């Protein structure tokens, strides 16, 4: 990739600093949709928001000779909900005094905080955004398990069954979201192929033969255990399916606060979302008023509000 | 109700001071060594007590 | 009869600057009016007036507010007019400076 | 039935402050000169003026 | 005759409560005002909140 | 990329995205009238000379 060490306009200048290794383009367009970033603030920890429901009895035979009893029947409102996510940073010990390497760059130290900071913050929203849907989807009963056949991922056979799962209405789903390791399994496979379907100019294809792009990211919310036990998930997202709604409250603040020998330099931000998954409701008694990455992952916080699983958008597998 | 109409900016408050200093400095000897007390440092302060 | 006033640096004691339609209009300005009590006797007092230049939805409004005998007067809300009547849209308040106005 | 239905109850942010409690606006002209204020600046903790008895 | 609640013309309590109306003529009361009015506002960090005082 | 092939001016063009350069073929522009270029479009000026 770039070097740039030939010509040195100043000490470090922007040169590098790894700023991030994991693809975090997930958003609005990117994800179709899927996951929408969006910039609207809204006050408190939560956001709630009322719709009328079906009615279960709507429709009911009727015996013209005898009426006999009119049944009884009422209308609810169910309620949405958005909790809001609280994500900070830590304290960073800026050196005040210049350090004196070959490349000597006191003001730079907070410089690139900032980018690597923009940077992470978006990582986090996006992973914490994909565990919550993750969380949801399984509370939901939205989830297929393969790892028990075969190997535990097939090429396209997977797919088929999120469609039998998420039903008639499969065809709004549009995007797969995913590990690397699931699409490396997929070429593998594709390039040997028992029933050619493939072809050497169509073996790299990046599509789930539906015309549902497979968006690839390295999350840790997709991955867990290890070895023998290690676990892929792929989760499958209709438009709008995954809301995190930034609140533009970011706040930094560097403080000389020196009690030693040298002075201490330090950097803190903070920072807010809002983060809502189509069809589901966080349930803020059972988590926090200002939950963490493990109580949104967390089941059982996530309450179905839509009647039916079509209703709510996202269907999760879980590949090994 | 607020009913704060005397209320000065901070920043007013903050020039308060350098536009009193200037006006002595323009008024002349006497507001000077009136108030020598700041501009005119003790040179021991054991001995100014 | 208008009269231009001459109100010195330290008597402009509150100011604010707020938007709209995208442009510089100064909406709230208060100075402190100097004067001398006018009794019979010979003691001087010094009596001070705050006089409340508001500019509500592009109209400049005034009030003066005085103060005697342990309270706080208030004065009607007023919209001075031009001989062409239409009322004002500027707050008739300059204040100038060594760098700009 | 309003129990099925969901009520929100309403509010707002007045930022406005409760400012004290007695009277405080007397102190200059108010009294007629009897209490007076100036900006003049002391230091230490005294200011002496002699007057020939 | 100008009203104020000032806890110090008070200085009572009870059955001996001894308000105290307190005649002036000009200039009585002296109060001047060294304008030295320092107004710093720290904020610090190492908490789960920035922190700030007035 | 410029380079003068029997007198005659060519030219490409790479993009690069965090590390991916991406290579456009040869290319050959011309004038307005035509008849391409001679020379290539480009002047080195130096204090001493060009």
């Amino acid at each position: 990739a770039l070097s740039d060490l030939q010509v040195f306009n100043d000490w470090a200048y922007k040169t590098m600093s790894e700023v991030l290794d994991q693809q975090v383009e997930l958003f609005n367009g990117a994800t179709r949709g899927a996951i929408i970033l969006r910039s609207a603030g809204n006050t408190g920890d939560l956001s709630e928001a009322a719709f009328w429901a079906k009615i279960q009895g709507l429709v009911r035979p009727r015996d013209p000779y005898s009426n006999a009893d009119v049944a009884a029947k009422d209308l609810r409102q169910l309620v949405d909900n958005t909790i809001k996510v609280a994500s900070g940073t830590p304290p960073i010990n800026i050196p005040p005094s210049m350090l004196r390497w070959i490349q000597k760059n006191p003001q730079e130290a907070g410089a690139v905080i900032g980018q690597q900071l923009a940077g992470d913050t978006m990582q986090d929203m996006l992973n914490n955004g994909l565990a919550a849907g993750k969380a949801a989807f399984t509370a939901g009963g939205a989830v297929h398990d393969i790892s028990a056949a075969g190997t535990g991922l097939m090429t396209q056979r997977a797919f088929n069954a999120a469609q039998r799962i998420f039903g008639d209405r499969s065809t709004d789903i549009q995007v797969w979201v995913s590990h690397s390791s699931p699409l490396f399994d997929l070429y593998d496979n594709a390039l040997a192929n028992a029933e050619q379907l493939y072809v050497f100019g169509t073996v790299n294809v990046r599509a789930d033969a539906f015309g549902r792009p497979i968006i690839i990211t390295d999350s840790p919310a997709l991955v867990s255990g290890a070895a023998e036990t290690l676990r892929h998930s792929t989760l499958g997202l209709t438009t709008g399916a995954i809301l995190i709604e930034q609140n533009q409250d970011f706040d930094s603040t560097v403080v000389d606060g020196t009690g030693k020998q040298n002075i201490t330099r330090q950097y803190q931000a903070e920072w807010s979302y809002n983060l809502g998954v189509n069809g589901y409701a966080y349930d803020i008694a059972t988590g926090g008023k200002a939950p963490n990455p493990t109580a949104l992952a967390t089941a059982a916080n996530w309450d179905k509000i839509s009647t039916s699983i079509k209703d709510t958008g996202g269907v999760v597998l879980v590949t090994k | 109700d607020s009913n704060n109409i005397k209320y000065v900016r901070e920043d007013a408050k903050k020039m308060h001071k350098l536009w009193a200093h200037i006006r002595m400095a323009m008024e002349g000897s006497r507001a000077i060594k009136d108030n020598a007390k700041e501009f005119v440092p003790h040179p021991d302060n054991t001995k100014a007590t | 009869r208008p009269y231009i006033k001459f109100i010195a640096a330290e008597d402009i004691l509150n100011w604010r600057e707020r938007w709209v339609n995208g442009a510089k209009r100064t909406t709230l300005l208060v100075f402190r009016e100097e004067s001398d009590a006018d009794d019979d006797g010979y003691q001087i007092y010094k009596e001070e007036v705050w006089r409340e230049l508001r500019l509500v939805d592009g109209t400049y409004w005034q009030r003066t507010w005085r103060e005697n005998d342990g309270q706080l007067y208030v004065d009607d809300w007023i919209s001075p007019t031009k001989a062409d009547g239409s009322q004002f849209d500027e707050i008739p308040f300059v204040i100038f400076g060594s760098k700009n106005n």
